[PDB]
């Protein structure tokens, strides 16, 4: 009478390390608690007043940032429900580029309120149906909340003003300068064709001079040196070769069969003459810069130096393709001289040193080109990485604006308006789904609440003021960051705007993740065993 | 203790009633776990692997495979369910439930001193009668689109969310009707199932063509060709080494260059054959070639093809040869010795889609494709896996319905009627096998019980309501999962595959009979 | 036990909303006084 | 679970797991103890850790001697222990009925029924069953024949047939001897002495006492025909002063005088005994036996033997009352005022030597109100088995005497009760009819187990018996030799009414309590 045996049936047949959780308390409440914990971990990094977190992964690498997706990626999340929410956040990052923290916070609030509803008496099916109805209502409402449109994407000032809000959450203090940089870089790209490519914006991180010294270059920068003696060309005529800069050899097996003394004495001289002829044929087309994707032979280098030809050796084929795009050359597969169509052109190619790193610069004087690069300076590697993350967020925002030009007021104004309208709609709806609809509406309060908490004010006063102001009829009013007391101000005139498409996708994904978590009723976890990767 | 333990000391043995107790306990445990899967109102289970992969599922076979169980009887039942899934593609949870209830009902009499042999004899007599009744009750009907839609709904609603099921029904029925040749067996290999991971779950749809998970490897090839000729080939266009160890011998750099230029003549001949065919077929820029190759293409040949405005794909799947020849309508070529415009397929639109680091090529707007693809879209990997399993079940269900014109009313109506018929037939069975017949009928009654239980209603009261309605009316009334009242499953549209029911009866009876007759379990292969 | 658990559960909501616990404690004490008053008000006598 | 979070090293079974665990344990106990029921049951060998051998088919002994560490097993063991302590019979039936009640209840619970409805049905069925038991009991005058029938019905189920036949006469005669009209029966007055020198059939009843100790001084007589019994509780050995006396002398003569004078206190009481003996019997024909609860030192033994007095020392405390009731004297704690009227009389006293142990027999009493049973057997385990059997038989006969009623056995009463419960079932509202049916089926386990142990088949035998009962209305049981229905009253298979009532009450209560348990929890560490 001192031991409780395992119940007969499945409990006894379970494996040695496996776990089985079933029912509300064992499974659903535990999943909700785990998701709430994850949301709490990421909550403090939300908004302009969000705080960076220094995360060290299993490889002893240091990450400091407030980008929610990066933080979740570097955290070794183990609880499977939190894993599902992290997958939702990563999907939001991949689809849009911003709103990962919104997805996480909204999902956490939804799951918390779902636990509340389950405790007061509702069933899982009713809560799920209520959330689905409320999500449909929110997606219907949102297009009516659009305040203005981009209406121009070739203007530097307009694009910078549009992109300021996206890169104000990260790098709050100095966002105008970064906005101008990213606006110039994006306007260089995005030709008359409506298609915009994110990969056409390259980022080069050169350490030392503070991030205020960063600039935008219409071309590319490679952190390497020239093979030859020539180190500067002012009327570049780049000829790109994907093959090694050496005499091509057979593919099965090549052996030099010598049968007489004369052949032995003439072989090396003939090979050298052939290489010289090939290099001179290349040079006679006017080409003065040669870019090769492979190694450079010594004889080829010597003959290129004789004919005053600049040699650059690109290790990665991705860089070779990007250079071909940005110059206008075709990567030849042999050592044949390039025809006039395949010959690339650039305004200036030269070797230069920035800080203590030698770089090769392919610079265009024109305000155009397929590929543009941003040279990031700074006093720390981590700082430059964070600035690069902010640049990526801004570029993704520009891409979204190209896809959809509609914008909604930021600073929690859209969330408060959505909450108010969904609460109004849910009151008219009878049945047991009204509780779920009202909780879905209330879950939108977590965004202004997080903003107010991070700004250091009382969230409740801010939310009450927002409801009041939206009650008179101002739907473009959000909280004011630059105030020590809870206060609100108009966001349309302040320019604090976030993309409509981002909000739409974030709401959809967060709702889907919360519903998917709620649908689970049993968990059968296998023995963790190993799995290093 | 026993003989085996005497001969082999490190042996585990269960004898006489111990074997029956062990087997019945294992069956009861499996049944207790799988009770909650049955029906569209069943609960969704979450499975985490050792590596941490998350799988949301409701399928009985999928759940059984991902169980953390090492029991022998569980292994036997899992094998039976695996066979059921392999052949009919549905009814795994019903299989497990019926086996467990058969064993429980048999034990209910065996514990009263009755021998298992009599129970098995009653089981086989009841199975014969039940098969006769199922033959009587099936609804032979030519199946237009509506009946197939009803069957696909009856499966997919049980597998996934209602709205996702509504989309998947149209998808699966249209695909099956597209690939179905007249009075010919349906080849399910001709429906490619491709997963993309960017849109929502309801964005999955049917493409009247083909989708390939790879794209052109040359940046200069066209990303979208409006009018396209299709060349499906199984010829390697990359460099090939001689089988008999050739090696090259030269005495000068010029000779080496000559040998290098002349070592690609063999491949260049085939490339120029393709180029000549393309120039003969289309002399303008309106049309174009898409060359899908099962074998690789080296960069030289890719460049040579791109210079002529030809998009080429390499390393295609083996099944894609048949799929393209059935969709585009060309001829798969293993050599270019005699290639003519008549062997070229056609496609009304070919374009490439980029998703992250993966390329997808769409071959659609075919004339009358006999092979289509089901593009599965979702935000999560586990969502994609769940949709793929549901689509497999729906495809199997629709194909099963097409195979035989009959279809069986669902919602447990058939089991209720079968149990009543067995009870009526019981006096005709001579001897104590009437006990086995009664046990078989009560075991068949498990499906409405579990359906009513999962729907939240009372079990016994709902079942007696259904049985009373069926007895007084004679109709095939099932369980209405919304109200618990009797409902005519035929009129509403809750249909079940006749082959699935027949397989359930046969396999469940066979395995239960074999298990009941087991009187010893031995593990003495060690040492 | 159930009442104490529920009171702590509902106080957690306020502790997570930037409310100092002393305010919650004062509110709870006022609530307890009014609970005592109401319970004494709705009581009925009994002759033993 | 919730509990495991507070205490990580805690074992918890919750919801249906608790029911499964409890019912599995009950079924295991039932499966073990099925084979015990009825005279056709099977002997069980019980070997302890030290190697002791016990042969028994008693339910309580078997339950205590299995190696079980289960909570439900512990609860059922406690219930059976109470049953044995109060009534002395029905432990095996207790376990069987509890197990069958839980099994029948689970048969309906697994269909989604809530256990509360089952317990309500159990309560209603128990009330109706007690009413029927009151209606069916047979009130009789407990003569010798009826008591013999009851004793046989117990002993035949506990031991071999011929041994049971001997023990019937022994038990019935002892109970009739010690029982005073209109007075509760004191079973402490029946001494159970065991000897290990002859066959098991030599167990008999002695109209007196047998003492496990004999005379210590060799010169005392080994056999006295007519004796006066002096039952006393007075120390006859040297006693030390309570206040640390000590002796002080100055010569050897003084030491001798002090040695002689220090025995005067005990010598006075010895002289009192001797003078009383001389006054009572002035010849050598009569005898004098002194049975003392306290010790007697060798000096006093020698002094008594010089007068031809048999003296026994360190007797059992109960033997004072037993000798007072049998011989008829009075137990004395002092010799201050002793008269020839304080002496009991015995018509024969003799000593029997068995190996290293000696026994004293006190027979031929006038009208012994306290007797002894001499268990005899060649083995220790045989003696233990006979002791358990005679305990059960004495309890059965005492129960039969206590209330003038007796119930027909052989499973007849359970069959009739089940039929009456089924007939009464429609009168029960709600779904408690399911619990009533479960209770009736649980009650039907006794004829089923009897049929199995007799070697027949359950269903056919049970339907034959039920059909006979329905057609005729008589109390028909199970004929363990033919399997046919048989009237238990006519053949003499009787059961104690108190035992049946206790069975019903205890089984219903424990089953109701177990069915209502939804969590088994061990978090005391
Ligand atoms: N100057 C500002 N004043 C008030 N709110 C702002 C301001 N800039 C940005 N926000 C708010 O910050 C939120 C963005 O938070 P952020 O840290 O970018 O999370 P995510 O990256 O998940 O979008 C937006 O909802 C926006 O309304
Ligand atoms: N809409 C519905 N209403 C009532 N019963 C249904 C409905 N859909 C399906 N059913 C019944 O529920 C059962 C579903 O079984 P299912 O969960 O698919 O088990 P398996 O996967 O083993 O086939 C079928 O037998 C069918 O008769
Ligand atoms: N000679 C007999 N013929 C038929 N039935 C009998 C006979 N003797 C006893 N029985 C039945 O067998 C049962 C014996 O139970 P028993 O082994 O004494 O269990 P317990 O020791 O727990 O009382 C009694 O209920 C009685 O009705
Ligand atoms: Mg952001
Ligand atoms: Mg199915
Ligand atoms: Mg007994």
């Amino acid at each position: 009478a001192l031991h409780v045996p395992k119940a007969p049936g499945f409990a006894q047949m379970l494996k040695e390390g496996a776990k089985h959780f079933s029912g509300l308390e064992e499974a659903v409440y535990r999943n909700i608690q785990a998701c709430k914990e994850l949301a709490q971990t990421t909550r403090t990094a939300y908004g302009p007043n969000g705080m960076n977190k220094m995360v060290i992964n299993h490889l002893e690498k240091l990450f400091v940032t407030n980008d929610a997706a990066t933080i979740l990626r570097e955290l070794e999340v183990q609880h499977p429900a939190a894993k599902m929410i992290v997958m939702a956040s990563h999907m939001q990052e991949q689809e849009v580029g911003d709103g990962t923290n919104f997805v996480l916070v909204f999902a956490g609030a939804l799951l918390e309120l779902a636990e509340e509803l389950l405790r007061i008496g509702l069933s899982v099916s009713e809560v799920i149906e209520g959330y689905e109805i409320a999500c449909r209502k929110a997606h219907e409402i949102l297009p009516n909340l659009v305040c203005c449109s981009a209406k121009n994407l070739r203007d530097i000032d307009e694009v910078s003003s549009l992109l300021r809000t996206s890169i104000m959450s990260k790098q709050y203090g100095n966002e105008v300068f970064l906005a101008k940089l990213i606006a110039q870089a994006c306007v260089s790209i995005f030709p008359d064709s409506g298609h915009f490519n994110v990969d056409n914006i390259r980022v080069c991180k050169i350490l030392g001079s503070g991030i205020s010294s960063s600039s935008v270059l219409h071309g590319m920068v490679f952190k390497k040196e020239t093979e030859g003696d020539v180190t500067s060309v002012k009327d570049a005529k780049i000829a790109v070769y994907s093959c090694p800069f050496d005499g091509m050899i057979t593919e099965t097996k090549g052996t030099v069969l010598i049968k007489t003394a004369e052949e032995l004495m003439n072989f090396s001289k003939g090979e050298e003459n052939l290489m010289d002829a090939q290099v001179k044929a290349i040079a006679d087309t006017g080409a003065n810069v040669v870019v090769t994707g492979g190694k450079v032979a010594d004889m080829a280098l010597h003959y290129a130096n004789k004919y005053n030809i600049m040699l650059v050796r690109l290790n990665s084929k991705w860089d070779l393709r990007r250079l071909c795009k940005t110059v206008g050359a075709t990567a030849l597969p042999r050592l044949t001289p390039p025809v006039l169509e395949e010959m690339g052109h650039c305004d200036s190619v030269y070797l230069s040193e920035v800080g203590d790193t030698q770089v090769v610069v392919f610079k265009h004087e024109k305000e155009d080109g397929a590929i543009s690069t941003i040279v990031l300076r700074g006093s720390t590697d981590n700082l430059m990485d964070d600035i690069e993350r902010a640049v990526d967020d801004g570029v993704n925002t520009f891409k979204v604006l190209t896809r959809d030009k509609r914008l909604v007021p930021g600073g929690g104004a859209t969330e408060i308006e959505l909450a108010k309208q969904i609460t109004s709609y849910g009151e008219t709806c009878p049945g047991l789904e009204q509780y779920a609809i009202k909780k879905f509406a209330e879950a939108f309060e977590a965004i202004p609440r997080a903003l107010a908490e991070n700004s250091g004010v009382k969230a409740n006063e801010v939310i009450s003021k927002l409801y009041a102001v939206h009650q008179e009829g101002n739907k473009n009013v959000g909280l004011d960051i630059e105030a020590e007391v809870p206060a609100v101000k108009d966001m349309l005139e302040a320019g604090i705007l976030d993309t409509y498409l981002g909000k739409y996708w974030a709401i959809k994904l967060a709702t889907n993740a919360a519903v998917t978590v709620l649908r689970v009723d049993q968990i059968i976890m296998a023995k963790p065993a190993g799995g290093p990767k | 203790m026993a003989a085996v333990k005497t001969l082999n000391p490190k042996a585990e043995v269960a004898r006489a009633q111990a074997a029956l107790a062990v087997n019945i306990s294992a069956a009861r445990g499996l049944q207790d776990v799988l009770r909650t899967n049955l029906g569209p109102k069943g609960t969704m289970k979450m499975l985490v692997s050792g590596a941490g992969d998350i799988k949301l599922t409701k399928d009985g076979n999928v759940l059984l495979h991902e169980m953390q169980i090492q029991h022998p009887t569980a292994s036997l039942i899992a094998k039976v369910a695996t066979a059921q899934d392999d052949i009919t593609g549905d009814g795994t949870t019903s299989n497990v439930l019926i086996i467990g209830e058969l064993l429980k009902q048999a034990d209910l009499y065996i514990s009263e001193g009755l021998h298992p042999r009599i129970i098995t004899e009653g089981f086989e007599a009841a199975k014969e009668k039940a098969l006769q009744f199922l033959e009587e009750v099936k609804v032979s009907r030519e199946m237009d689109r509506e009946t197939l839609i009803d069957v696909a709904r009856t499966s997919l609603r049980t597998k996934v969310h209602a709205e996702l099921a509504d989309v998947l029904t149209e998808a699966v029925v249209d695909s099956i009707l597209a690939i179905k040749k007249q009075d010919e067996p349906i080849d399910l290999f001709m429906i490619e199932i491709m997963e993309m991971k960017h849109k929502s779950e309801t964005d999955t749809s049917l493409i009247r063509g083909l989708v390939l998970d790879h794209g052109a490897r040359h940046p200069d090839m066209k990303k979208r060709v409006e009018d396209a000729y299709i060349l499906t080939c199984n010829v390697s266009l990359e460099y090939e080494k001689t089988e008999v160890n050739s090696g090259f011998f030269y005495k000068s750099a010029e000779e080496r260059e000559k040998l290098v230029k002349a070592e690609r003549k063999f491949i260049e001949d085939r490339v120029k054959k393709i180029i000549e065919l393309k120039r003969k077929v289309c002399g303008d820029s309106d049309k174009g070639f898409v060359v899908i190759n099962q074998k690789g293409i080296d960069p030289f040949s890719l460049d040579a093809l791109s210079k002529e405005g030809i998009v080429a794909l390499r390393r295609a799947k083996r099944r894609n040869m048949e799929r393209l020849t059935l969709a585009c309508g060309g001829v798969a070529l293993n050599s270019f010795d005699d290639l003519s415009p008549d062997c070229l397929g056609h496609a009304g639109l070919v374009y490439e889609y980029t998703l992250g680091e993966e390329k997808f090529t769409f071959i659609e707007k075919c004339n009358n494709p006999r092979s289509v693809t089901l593009l599965i879209k979702g935000p999560n990997k586990h969502t994609l896996t769940q949709i793929k399993d549901a689509v497999r079940d729906g495809l199997r269900a629709v194909k099963n319905a097409i195979d035989d014109g009959c279809v069986v009313p669902g919602a447990g109506a058939v089991e209720v009627a079968m149990a009543e018929a067995l009870i009526k037939h019981k006096p005709s069975v001579k001897g104590r096998a009437q006990l086995g017949v009664q046990a078989f009928a009560d075991a068949l009654l498990i499906i409405p019980k579990v359906l009513a239980q999962n729907s939240g209603f009372d079990l016994q009261e709902t079942l007696v309501k259904i049985q009373a309605e069926h007895s007084e009316s004679g109709q095939l009334v099932g369980v209405d999962l919304n109200t618990g009242e009797p409902m005519v499953a035929a009129e509403v549209g809750v249909w079940d595959n006749y082959c699935v029911k027949k397989q359930l009866l046969h396999s469940c009876t066979v395995i239960a009979t074999n298990i009941l007759l087991v009187d010893e379990i031995m593990r003495a292969g060690m040492s | 036990i159930i009442l104490a658990g529920e009171m702590l559960s509902v106080a957690e909501h306020f502790l997570e909303q930037q409310m100092h616990p002393t305010v919650v404690i004062s509110a709870y004490r006022k609530a307890l006084d009014d609970m005592i008053s109401t319970l004494k008000k709705i009581s009925i006598p009994v002759d033993i």
